[PDB]
């Protein structure tokens, strides 16, 4: 024959990418993909476009009742998810129980509007109570005995105590938040020294909550000095309706309620991770992923839509042929 | 692999083709070259990138907080919490390493078979016109130029055109 | 040669169905079956042949209680799921709030027996005390002032409220459910002009229950003409039990209580689709899932032996050949 | 598709063949007509009716009303539950999907594999007493009349008997 | 022509073993393995080689507080699962309310260390009031009246009761668990046949816990001849931090804790399958399993790193040939 | 099955032949027997090997607990425990149930193969020096002793070498 010749062959490269598959592994394919998203930029970023907001030093109980560390931060105008960090200390100073702690901060995740005004102002509202006195040598200010800056601790006016009874209707046609807290003094001597009074009670009511507290003396362990308690509770009010509050001592009167409108539940992230300037659509506490690989390996802990967790470490995905570019 | 002709009678691949996955290598008076087939490597090419995004974009996630926070009492509801989170963990974790198992594979044996069909369609196209020296090589019986060898990439070689000319070789060859 | 042929082919129909798969879309297939159900009937059917209870205007707490609004309780019957109405708001009239409602709910979500008797009758039981005028102006019955059918509200007979305490013991052999209330007036006026002492309190108590109940005095914002508030309280009765109520004031006494025995866990479909008569075992607040394919795109919130819940559109599956004609 | 014989060498199917999957095309001088391989075509239908109920009857589920109802205080589980709703949904939808796309092409290169081996059943069975014409026909080199016909179907082709005529038969036209 | 002959074929042998596939089904293959795990042991064998803590006659609240009948029943420093038996009923025999009982289980599921000592010596701890006459019939022991060991049922002196109050600091290091108990008489005459005074108050105290009891005075129908109940509460105490118990009746004072420490969220078996010497790595209440395959269908609850739980009866998976020994 | 070897046009398996899966079954003067392919039997050994280790090793799951204890007052959340209970149930069967039925359609397939391919091999190394007879068997046209046939089982059979005595008596029979 006029030799002349026509062969079928395929393609090889340099490539050293290695597959593996039910039959084999190890296998040196030519293209390859990464189907596991495996890295991260290592900052807490703006879920939705909305910035976080992050406490710092503080946590969201001391946030929320306006501990004297606290309120440094950037107040607050909205955010997608609310970021401590692993040393965030500076909450409840005067030693406590915080009535569903867990639950509140599962309802601030996220919010659209949130404004704090002064519910109940301190100068034209208790004439015949003393909201001047009423600190605590467990919450200092630069060496100065504070209190929270968004509740008022009611005290006595020299020797009078009368029935205190005030009342506030949601104007704003939003939720508000409602905030106060019931002191449980150590002793009777101290009961009186406080509130002038021995048997008291604390009524807060509105169309749907209705309790009435009845404190409870005794001697705690020194919590920071403090051998007694103060249980801090919480609700919301629908706009337009009357909340009623009915004590004759032992209540640490709201000062600062919050207007909000509350989003879809989100989480809360508590890392030493910075934040920046940067969107991103996932945020996990190691840092931020944007991706549109179905699966990751960075952190079981995810807020939005992101790739579901695995424990796998390479997911390679074989997309091109066998390599074999030298036959021994 | 499974069609026999990666690693099989082609027992290896060419580094000079580089336009493609699956081509010809012709030599002739003119000279040679190597040249990938146009349509069976894009038609490759399509079915390996949906299958990409065919596992990629058929996941559907909504916006979640994975996270929970639980008092001193309540870490039976945390332990129920944990277990939804690793035993989802764990379901993912299988069906995404046995996917890729299966997948590779299939890939692996689909390039396989399509090598095999170019040589097929090759094959059928010269006939007794070139001789099979194995190796994924043709050696023609007749004079086959630079446009011949277009005809046989085109996929419109034309047999009766050289079927003479094949003949006379072929038999001339036997005596 | 005479030029006869004999060719090997494959099947090709007008068939326009397409199917997706991993390398290639569309891909028209002669033969297909969808493995989505994706239709219902928009009824609400008979689950295990058992038929739902449809309370329509009421929901479960005022069923339960006897708002004068909620028909009555049929007769002894049962359920397979209990069917309310975004537009059932016929509940507690007088306002307060219902202890475990959820749970209590999730309980009564199926039972397979049923029957209310008068546990504690009317004008045999409570001599000493007024049992006609506990009526308030938040619970009309076709627009006089009345109570709750199955409740009984006590007060003082002219000036007269000695110690209360009654018993009961669990004879019917299955599950009694008890239920009955604490008021909580606005004024110590109020506690007395009802219940003559201003100091009262209240007393349940069984086998396992053991709670006292004391009132709570205070001025609360109006609720359908109301300061007050009535807190709503239930328990199950083991049979051969007795229970104990015991209260100088502020109680509400039951006066219909319900022997029942329970399914296991059911659900409770909130919404307007009406209720035929028809047999099915998946139930959807749309509708009815009557298939065996193992996914359904109809609604997550499944009640039964259904089919799981996928967001996929299509999900036809191949079973012909490739569908290529010319 | 994966063996190049639907949508391949045999480019295009018969509308006029509609009783079964895969079958023969006979012409002669007694007349032409379709006529559908009874064998493989009900091995293709058991097959595949059990692919259907494979994946449909493996599906166990339980009584179970996914209806929860939680108050304004319990957020944290009610988010519980709907993890645990939106994690099952996630992980069946993203598997039916696949599992659709995994069995469809299986299907597909299942009808191919029946279609090339069929045409493998009768270019064994004729030799060289046919010649191969392409696209999924054979050419006789001797009077196949009906009878002959129904011997390839049924296979029971009696090779030597028309062995010696398409001998000669295939050596005239060789001249 | 000459004649010799070569052939390629497949082997077979005798093998009957069957297989699914998803185009056919009971295909006879010649080699096959099962992917599913349905034998187990049938005894109860000691997760990560430790033994678990088998309660026998006694469920959890009785072998805590220390009922008669749960006399000792392993001692023992710690435990990977804890097992009680379907008839158990010997917990706490004068009737009452346990407080977190299934939380209190969860957390004694597993623990590391474990050790009780005399918080309150009874030797020492109350000479104001009678720590021996503090017996019930509802807690019989060899017939005779008796209470629970690691408590004491405090009652008046003569005819008085003097206001109680005494402390514990954690000095052992390690987490400490309280138990002590509120009593609920029938009459108020029985009141005072058992603590004088007729209206008392009970208060616990620690860093984290504060609470106050008010005795609740009421005829309740007799169980186990005891028209009183008596409810049970308990707490865990953190290393160096004080817990304070003050009352004037109606408390049943701790007399024996417990510092131990915890483990991760282990499980509760209720079986009548006997403990064995055996180590395992996971365990079901039918048995333990011993296997590497990852599926199992002896039982869906499994403690410990276990194969997922299937309906599935067979799973058997092939990995030889097709098996054609003759042809018809 | 997919390939038409295994239970295809090598009708049944060799229970003689118990070195190995896959072999060879040879006849000459110095008599005959079964001899299984080393290398062919290996990899779908080694191969096969790696497919049980790939569907077990995938599997990783951590100490859990699903004993979860509630009380009269907890039906809710008890009822959610169920619902994951049940989901995972459901999940894990009908995933373990499909992948078995998966994995040996394509153990089956892969064994078809490997039988095809030993057939090609062997085909495509020996040409017109034998005769396919069918069912998987070649007949010399030379005469191959022992030394011929272990060169064919070693893939180094000299096709030049016996070429010429092939020629002789093919032309003679063919007459
Ligand atoms: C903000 O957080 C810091 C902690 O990072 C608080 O200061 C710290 O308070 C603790 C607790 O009082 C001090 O530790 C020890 O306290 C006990 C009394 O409980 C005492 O016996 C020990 O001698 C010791 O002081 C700690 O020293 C103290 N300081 C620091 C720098 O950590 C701080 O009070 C918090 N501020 C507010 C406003 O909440
Ligand atoms: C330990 O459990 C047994 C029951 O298993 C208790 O004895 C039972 O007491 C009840 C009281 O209602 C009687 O009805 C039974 O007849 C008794 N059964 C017996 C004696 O076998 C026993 O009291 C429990 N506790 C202690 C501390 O003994
Ligand atoms: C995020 O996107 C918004 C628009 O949606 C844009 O205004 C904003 O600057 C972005 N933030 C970045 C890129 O950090
Ligand atoms: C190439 O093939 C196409 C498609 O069959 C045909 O139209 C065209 O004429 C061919 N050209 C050559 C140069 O072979
Ligand atoms: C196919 O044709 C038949 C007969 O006319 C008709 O009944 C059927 O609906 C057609 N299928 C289509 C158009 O998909
Ligand atoms: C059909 O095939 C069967 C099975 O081999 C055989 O017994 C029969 O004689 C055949 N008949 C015809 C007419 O080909
Ligand atoms: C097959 O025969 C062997 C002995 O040759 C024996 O060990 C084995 O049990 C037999 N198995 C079956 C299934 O007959
Ligand atoms: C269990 O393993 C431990 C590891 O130290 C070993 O000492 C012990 O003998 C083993 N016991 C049993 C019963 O397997
Ligand atoms: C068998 O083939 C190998 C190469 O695969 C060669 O080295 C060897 O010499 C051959 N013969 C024998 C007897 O091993």
């Amino acid at each position: 024959d006029p030799g002349d010749t026509l062969c079928i062959g395929y393609h090889a490269n340099n490539s050293t990418d290695t597959v593996d598959t039910v039959l084999e592994k190890n296998v040196t394919v030519t293209h390859s993909v990464n189907l596991l998203e495996d890295k991260h930029n290592g900052k807490l970023c703006k879920l939705r476009g909305v910035a976080p907001l992050h406490l710092g030093k503080c946590n969201i109980a001391g946030w929320i009742l306006g501990n004297p560390e606290c309120e440094s931060l950037s107040t607050a105008s909205s955010w997608s998810y609310i970021v401590e960090t692993p040393s965030s200390d500076n909450g409840t100073c005067y030693p406590g129980d915080f009535i569903d702690y867990e639950e509140l901060r599962e309802q601030l995740s996220s919010v659209s509007s949130f404004e704090r005004f002064e519910i109940f102002p301190k100068t034209s509202s208790w004439p015949n109570h003393d909201s001047n006195k009423g600190v605590t040598a467990a919450c200092p200010h630069a060496g100065a005995k504070s209190f929270y800056k968004n509740l008022i601790w009611l005290v006595k006016k020299g020797n009078s105590y009368p029935k205190l009874s005030k009342s506030y209707i949601n104007d704003k046609g939003k939720e508000v938040l409602v905030l106060w807290g019931i002191h449980h003094p150590s002793t009777s001597a101290d009961q009186q020294s406080l509130y002038q009074n021995a048997d008291t009670y604390v009524f807060v009511g509105g169309s749907r909550y209705s309790k009435k507290f009845k404190p409870e003396i005794a001697i705690r362990p020194k919590v920071r000095d403090q051998e007694g308690r103060m249980n801090y509770y919480w609700t919301l009010v629908e706009p337009g309706d009357k909340i009623t509050f009915e004590a004759t001592g032992n209540l640490v009167v709201p000062r600062y309620a919050f207007a909000m409108e509350r989003n879809a539940g989100s989480g809360i992230i508590i890392s030493d991770t910075p934040v920046h300037d940067c969107n991103t659509t996932c945020q996990t506490p190691k840092g931020a992923i944007n991706t549109s690989l179905p699966f990751q390996n960075i952190h079981p802990i995810t807020i939005g839509k992101c790739p579901k967790y695995v424990k796998s470490t390479k997911l390679r995905l074989a997309t091109g042929l066998r390599n074999i570019p030298s036959i021994q | 692999g499974l069609f026999g002709a990666i690693a099989g009678f082609i027992e290896g691949g060419w580094t000079g083709m580089v336009d493609g996955w699956y081509g010809y290598h012709h030599q002739n008076e003119q000279g040679s070259g190597y040249a990938a087939d146009l349509k069976s490597t894009q038609n490759a090419i399509d079915g390996i990138t949906n299958k990409v995004n065919s596992v990629i974009e058929k996941m559907n996630t909504q916006f979640t907080a994975v996270g929970k926070e639980f008092n001193h009492l309540e870490k039976r509801i945390e332990n129920l919490n944990k277990k939804v989170d690793d035993g989802f963990l764990d379901i993912w974790t299988y069906n995404a390493e046995l996917l890729v198992l299966l997948e590779n594979e299939r890939t692996l044996d689909y390039h396989d078979s399509n090598v095999k069909n170019l040589y097929e369609k090759v094959r059928s196209q010269l006939k007794n016109n070139a001789k099979e020296i194995g190796n994924g090589c043709f050696e023609f019986y007749h004079k086959c130029d630079n446009t011949c060898m277009e005809s046989v990439k085109n996929g419109t070689y034309d047999y009766p055109k050289y079927s003479e000319e094949a003949k006379l070789n072929r038999e001339e060859i036997d005596s």
